[PDB]
RNA sequence: UCAUAGGAUAUGAGAAGGCAGACCCGGGGAACUGAAACAUCUAAGUACCCGGAGGAAGAGAAAGCAAAUGCGAUUCCCUGAGUAGCGGCGAGCGAAACGGGAUUAGCCCAAACCAAGAGGCUUGCCUCUUGGGGUUGUAGGACACUCUGUACGGAGUUACAAA
RNA sequence: GUGGAUCCUGAGUACGGCGGAACACGUGAAAUUCCGUCGGAAUCCGGGAGGACCAUCUCCCAAGGCUAAAUACUCCCUAGU
RNA sequence: AAGCAGAAGAUGCGGAGCCGCAGCGAAAGCGAGUCUGAAUAGGGCGCAUGAGUACGUGGUCGUAGACCCGAAACCAGGUGA
RNA sequence: CUGGAAGGUUAAGAGGAGCGCUUAGCGUAAGCGAAGGUGCGAAUUGAAGCCCCAGUAAACGGCGGCCGUAACUAUAACGGU
RNA sequence: UGAUAUUGAAUGUUGGUACAGCUUGUACAGGAUAGGUAGGAGCCUUGGAAACCGGAGCGCCAGCUUCGGUGGAGGCAUCGGUGGGAUACUACCCUGGCUGUAUUGACCUUCUAACCCGCCGCCCUUAUCGGGCGGGGAGACAGUGUCAGGUGGGCAGUUUGACUGGGGCGGUCGCCUCCUAAAAGGUAACGGAGGCGCCCAAAGGUUCCCUCAGAAUGGUUGGAAAUCAUUCGCAGAGUGUAAAGGCACAAGGGAGCUUGACUGCGAGACCUACAAGUCGAGCAGGGACGAAAGUCGGGCUUAGUGAUCCGGUGGUUCCGCAUGGA
RNA sequence: GCGGGGUGGAGCAGUUCGGUAGCUCGUCGGGCUCAUAACCCGAAGGUCGCAGGUUCAAAUCCUGCCCCCGCAA
RNA sequence: GGAGGUAUG
């Protein structure tokens, strides 16, 4: 119902970022602009399948 | 070729929102395999057969598959399929198409408008949509919910191309009769996880009733060896309690003050104790080692049309009704009437005007030639042929348009006896199965207040349960019921009386389906009748010479008259 | 039936058994115990039983170690090192090569080929038996070519023949 | 000592599967060695090893045997501490 | 150190090897720095603020029965009707 | 326990679709890649047992609850579940 | 119980593989049983056309198929039409079925020489052992070896909790809040009360604005209590979730934009046997909101969790047992 | 104090997992019969022990309260 | 034409 997700960069493909969702309140991939560090800038980041 | 494996899928899952759809599916597909995959409404079918395509990416697992593999899909939105019909034309080679097509009984399909090939027959399209594919040549058939709106034309012409095709076929049907000619192997498939069975689908029902038994009997044991082994455990501990109860009460005064006294009798309570730890968890051992969970209890389907009151004889009267398309007529100076309690049983190809003449009773066409008269006070409820009336993209309440609460009470307690609950009913009805989205059309006809029913294609994307149970209340109910189905079982329990669609002409007749096809021409009519009485003499005198000894004096003159009899009989044949 | 088994006679410083409660090489092979329980593991290839022996036994003259302008049989001591590693990665188990030393020692066949002889004639082939020949790796040998000795000289009963 | 025409250079062997064991190394990425069972090479244009395995390179030539010294031990003998 | 000379000795020879003078890092590697990090930033561990090593005595610890005595048992090979 | 018959499930062994590693070669590179070797290997095949179906109790075993009812009452021959 | 070795021979049946032959091909229309593609105007013809008959297979009941006997000169086409497609004939192929050649198993019988005989006769031999020979029976099974599955208290090695007003039962075992707790902190009992093993994509961040509960009175449905309107009204409300401590320059309510529920860290502190746990200004990178100051490293604070070993996955200027890879 | 039960008149499901309140017998009305039974045709009878919450929806989930039955007592 | 046998009240 809850889980663990995992935020990939979508440039880079880094799993940057782990973090909890509910999945009935949000059953698509989230994405979020956060810092990647291997890029160096804020990307949007999107929730790994 | 030879038996190679095709398609493998192995450790198959999907889900949607928290609902398990798939659930760990490990099977193959081989070539000359016919699997029917069977399974109620919602199972699943259509979702693994489109992960099997490709339209969808499960969640876990692997899909191994000839990497030039092609695989002709049938698909359930046929309607996205035909409307390209017009830019197939230019990738498929027409000839091998027009081939198939004339075959199916689409005659002259070059020469159909953009405007007939917008509004088609829902058979008509599927006809359409079966020829594309076989003509695209495809390696693997996938091939969900055929035979739906097909006549006995296109199931014959159906079956027969079936049986020739080289590749394996992957069928997804509710027809037990189609898949009872066409498949070897049947996939169930029911709480998320597949079940394999050999044979056609009246085996598998058969065992599959054997596995429920033995599966339920299984259960059984299991529980009552539990309930034993708790009742010994009760049984130990009350009297481990009273032990140590009565540990310091028991004897005289002087034999209670003997030294180590209660901690004799509280050892013995111990060991009381003991057993019943022993027993705990040896039964909660073996319980880890084999548990068998309960089986599954099928869900039961249940609406009701409750009846009505009374009302008048006519409800519908047709005079020289004629309806056309541009230059073409469908029917023509066709006279018929409709009466209070009339089960009428519409018969006729794909095509020749089934839908059309409902659509005229409704009022939604005017256009027609002739008098066509229906009484004010009818309310009906129609379940449509077409599926894809509903938007498919309300939601459950939103297409009901109930506002109120008490109506949003019956409608929502309707939905969920029909299997439908919240997290269905909050959900856009394109999500729904094609199923699931007939019990919500069939809702919004049992909240209708009504005296009679139309049923244009009552059967198709309909489970057992729920034809089943709609079988049983289209029994009891009282009003007229006009059905299109070309499942001639479900029209011969239900129909009394036929309008048939035959050359351009609708003709009324006063028996059930299954008497008007086995009917034989009575160009010899006026001789049947001669010998049906002579036959009938027959029968009496053969009746009696049974009866008699050969020594008799009346045995000569019954012989004689039965030489006699039997020579008319020769000369009327 | 020839034969063979079997039987008889003669000839044998042939074997047998013992132990030195040790050492050596093998066939079989525990458990207590440790792991703070216990089964993988440990104890331990130990105790014990059995066989073969010898004054020693086993190993041994590279299908080796290594990664250098390399080394050059085996065995044992020092060291590597409680390292590398193995391990319910737990308890524990635990090297080897290089380097320094003791001691040093290398050889002989099978096969190709030659000669002789014999039996299967398998019929100009083959097998077996004698002697010669021959023994190794960026190859050696046979086989061809030369040179050379045939004891002048060398070795030896601890291998390299045997008293 | 010179030849590289031809011939010889250890076969149910090497090696492999399966089951075990020995290698410090408990199946592990497990090389190397040994056993039972089954299968089963090349043979000089050949073969083996360098810790799965392949390629290149380096080093050797298995499936025959013999070989003293340095080492281990003492029931016993002699002389002694 | 083994080992070779020597009274079963001292000693002489024997420099292989061992510890220390340099640390940081998982490692490549860099080095009074180094690792982390994008960073001449901060921080960790180090250096500047230094003494080790060989031998002997004593205290304690590890492996050995390990301060001494004591089971009921287990296992192996035998001896007894 | 005995006897069945198909079918379902199942091991070794047979089968080797395919995939990885290696590299002659192709190529400006990236990368692709024959053959051979090598590490994995799916389909198919593969018995008993089990599942399934019958029988067997001097086989192991087991051998119930609640409610009502008769012209004194009380109990129920009787009835319901 | 199966595979396999010991372990052989012949036959029959039935599948797969390769080849060859026999051939096999009906939507509708069209002259009718039109398999696909290619060339195609001549081809066949006493080397027997058509036609007659017999035989046979198939068959959609139209019919085509070929072994043939009578038969003796035509028969067929591109043209024509039909249709989606054209007819002869030839070249190369496919569907289906059939036969044969060669393999490949599985299975069926049968055989005899392996193996077996706790059968008979003879010899060794005064011998109920053993061995040899000759019959007979059985026979490729059995037995035995290797491998595998099932069964297996017949036998074997072991396991089968602690706290505790004795032990046992019951209860408890980790974490958060309060009281006991004696006005810092800490503090026990099987002392008194409850909660936790989450929840939120806004219920987070920022910018701006904002007050709550209740009562009296007035009001259509309307009722003690729905919505308004005035007066009084420190919190008598609310604060996701227990309790305590906080909160009205709000931490409570509403709205706009956003993702700081950031990356590297971190002076210095709290707590603490250790392992852990907690707070943190400030620095750098790149951002959200804001005009700016500035705030933001989740939530009013305090529960919502599990070491190591061992595995899975993603990244990687690391290592790679001669070398390059792996 | 510790457990189990309360569903039309009787005996029983359904409760875990919310979705039209049911099965057998009985009662009542009307037929058949001279009349009763059997039989045939219809109907009533519980809002699931009671009172509140949660929910669109509660016999079912939660909160309290009252009865019945077992033990201890 | 007659003999013998073969549910409640
Ligand atoms: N894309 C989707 N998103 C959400 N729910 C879905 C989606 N597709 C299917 N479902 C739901 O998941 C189940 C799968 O339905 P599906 O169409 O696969 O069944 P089916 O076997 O085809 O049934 P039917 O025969 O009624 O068509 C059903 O409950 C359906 O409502
Ligand atoms: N507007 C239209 N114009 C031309 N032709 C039409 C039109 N609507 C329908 N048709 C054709 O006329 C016939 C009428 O089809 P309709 O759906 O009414 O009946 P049906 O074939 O008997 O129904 P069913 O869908 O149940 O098989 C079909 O051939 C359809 O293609
Ligand atoms: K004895
Ligand atoms: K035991
Ligand atoms: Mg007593
Ligand atoms: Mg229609
Ligand atoms: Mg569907
Ligand atoms: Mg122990
Ligand atoms: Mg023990
Ligand atoms: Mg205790
Ligand atoms: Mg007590
Ligand atoms: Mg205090
Ligand atoms: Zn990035």
């Amino acid at each position: 119902m809850r889980v663990n997700i995992t935020l990939a960069c979508t440039e880079c493909g880094e799993r940057n970022y782990i973090s909890k969702k509910n999945k009935r309140n949000n059953p698509d991939r989230v994405e979020f602009k956060k810092y990647c560090p291997r890029d160096k800038k804020s990307t949007l980041h999107r929730e790994t399948k | 070729k030879n038996q190679r494996t095709i398609v493998k899928v192995s450790g198959l899952e999907k889900s949607f929102h928290l609902r398990k759809v798939l659930q760990n599916l490990h099977f193959e597909i081989k070539n000359g395999d016919r699997i029917g995959l069977v399974g109620y409404n919602g199972t699943g079918k259509t979702t693994l057969a489109n992960i099997i395509f490709g339209k969808i990416t499960p969640d876990n697992g692997l899909i191994e598959k000839s990497r030039d593999l092609r695989m002709g899909y049938l698909s359930q939105s046929i309607d996205y399929e035909v409307s390209h019909f017009q830019q197939s034309i230019a990738e498929v080679e027409e000839h091998e198409l027009f081939q198939h097509a004339s075959s199916l009984g689409l005659n002259k399909v070059f020469d159909w408008s953009e405007d007939r090939l917008t509004h088609l027959s829902g058979g008509e399209k599927l006809k359409l949509a079966l020829s594309m594919v076989w003509a695209t040549k495809p390696d693997f058939l996938i091939l969900d919910q055929p035979t739906n709106h097909l006549d006995f034309t296109g199931i014959n012409w159906l079956v027969s191309e079936l049986e020739k095709f080289h590749g394996p076929v992957l069928i997804i049907s509710h027809d037990r009769h189609f898949l009872d000619k066409t498949v070897n192997r049947i996939f169930e498939l029911e709480e998320s996880r597949i079940q394999f069975f050999n044979g056609n689908y009246s085996d598998y029902r058969i065992e599959k009733e054997q596995r429920i038994a033995n599966q339920r009997h299984q259960y059984q044991v299991q529980q009552r060896q539990i309930e034993k082994i708790e009742t010994q455990m009760v049984q130990l501990k009350s009297w481990s309690e009273k032990a140590h109860r009565d540990s310091t009460k028991q004897g005289s005064a002087s034999e209670r003050r003997q030294i180590g006294f209660k901690e004799y009798h509280r050892v013995k309570a111990k060991k009381l104790d003991n057993q019943v730890k022993s027993k705990m968890k040896r039964l909660q051992n073996e319980l880890n080692k084999h548990k068998l969970e309960k089986p599954n209890e099928e869900a039961a389907v249940r609406f009701q049309f409750d009846s009505h009151g009374k009302r008048g004889k006519r409800i519908i009267e047709a005079k020289k009704l004629t309806k056309m398309f541009d230059d073409r007529i469908l029917f023509q100076d066709s006279p018929f009437y409709i009466n209070h309690g009339d089960r009428i049983g519409l018969l006729g190809e794909n095509g020749c005007g089934k839908t059309t003449l409902i659509k005229m009773i409704l009022g939604d066409d005017l256009s027609f030639v002739g008098e066509l008269w229906k009484s004010d006070s009818v309310k009906i409820a129609y379940l449509s042929q077409d599926v894809a009336d509903l938007s498919a993209d309300k939601t459950a309440i939103e297409a009901l348009g109930f506002t109120d609460r008490e109506s949003i009470l019956k409608a929502r307690t309707l939905l969920a006896n029909l299997g439908l609950k919240e997290q269905l009913i909050t959900k856009p009805i394109g999500t729904l199965s094609l199923g699931e989205r007939t019990r919500v059309k069939l809702v919004d006809m049992l909240m209708k207040e009504y005296d009679v029913l139309i049923l244009d294609q009552p059967t198709n994307h309909l489970d057992l349960p729920s034809r089943e149970q709609l079988e049983q209340t289209l029994s009891e109910f009282t009003g007229t019921i006009i059905t299109v189905s070309h499942d001639h079982y479900f029209l011969n329990k239900l129909c009394d009386r036929l309008l048939v669609f035959e050359n351009q002409q609708i003709k009324r007749f006063e028996m059930k389906p299954q008497e008007y096809l086995n009917k034989d021409v009575k160009s010899g009519d006026r001789s049947e009748e001669a010998m049906l009485i002579i036959e009938n003499k027959i029968a009496l005198i053969l009746g009696e010479l049974s009866l008699i000894d050969q020594n008799n004096p009346k045995y000569y003159r019954l012989d004689e008259e039965f030489n006699e009899l039997l020579k008319q009989k020769r000369n009327l044949k």
